[PDB]
């Protein structure tokens, strides 16, 4: 699946 | 949906208040998966879950991989335009 980031 | 160009306001101590996913290796657009509340793109109020970020201060993302992505919207400050589609 695909990753997630916080920013 | 249309293109949209939108202007978000962050102090050096925030980040932008979003969550992305996505990205050029999973062939998919950058996306916006949350938007904090209370942070800046919520605060700004033309950011929306559902959104592929196209491009942020003329910087073309609609090709860039996931962690490329980070590094360059991460290094934004200040006035940040950003040009975003709801599909």
């Amino acid at each position: 699946r695909w990753p997630t980031s916080k920013i | 949906g249309p293109i949209r160009k939108v202007l978000l306001l962050k102090e050096d101590h925030e980040g932008l208040g979003i969550s992305i996913t996505g990205g050029k290796e999973h062939g998919v657009p950058i996306l916006i998966s949350e938007i904090h509340p209370g942070q800046p793109a919520d605060r700004c109020g033309g950011l929306h879950v559902g959104d592929a970020i196209l491009a942020v201060n003329g910087v073309n993302l609609r090709d860039t991989k996931h962690k490329e992505a980070v590094t360059i919207l991460s290094q934004q400050r200040g006035e940040i335009e950003f040009e975003v589609v709801y599909v």
